């Protein structure tokens, strides 16, 4: 019973991670933040 | 000269870099191209279109 429950729960975790993109947000935003910062720096080259 | 970076000056706009062929369809009165950093990305030769 424990083995079957563990295997089914691992399958459910696989389904959730393959179907929910926002479950990675807490990482992606970080990159975005950095990118955003970089973009701002680039934009500061347009100021007079 | 192509395939080598040289100090270019097109219509007063000066700089240094390689002048390579482009496939970007520039509309009739396109003269200069600007990137996100406001730097020159493409230029149109005043002699050859
Ligand atoms: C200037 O050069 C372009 C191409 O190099 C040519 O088509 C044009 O006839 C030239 N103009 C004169 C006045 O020679």
């Amino acid at each position: 019973l424990i083995a079957n429950q563990f295997n089914s729960a691992i399958g459910k975790i696989q389904d959730s991670l393959s179907s929910t993109a926002s479950a990675l947000g807490k990482l992606q935003d970080v990159v975005n933040q950095n990118a955003q910062a970089l973009n701002t720096l680039v934009k500061q080259l347009s100021s007079n | 000269v192509k395939n080598k970076c040289v100090n270019f000056n097109f219509n007063g706009l000066t700089g240094t870099g390689v002048l390579t062929e482009s496939n970007k369809k520039f509309l009739p009165f396109q003269q200069f191209g600007r990137d996100i950093a406001d730097t020159t990305d493409a230029v149109r030769d005043p002699q050859t279109l």
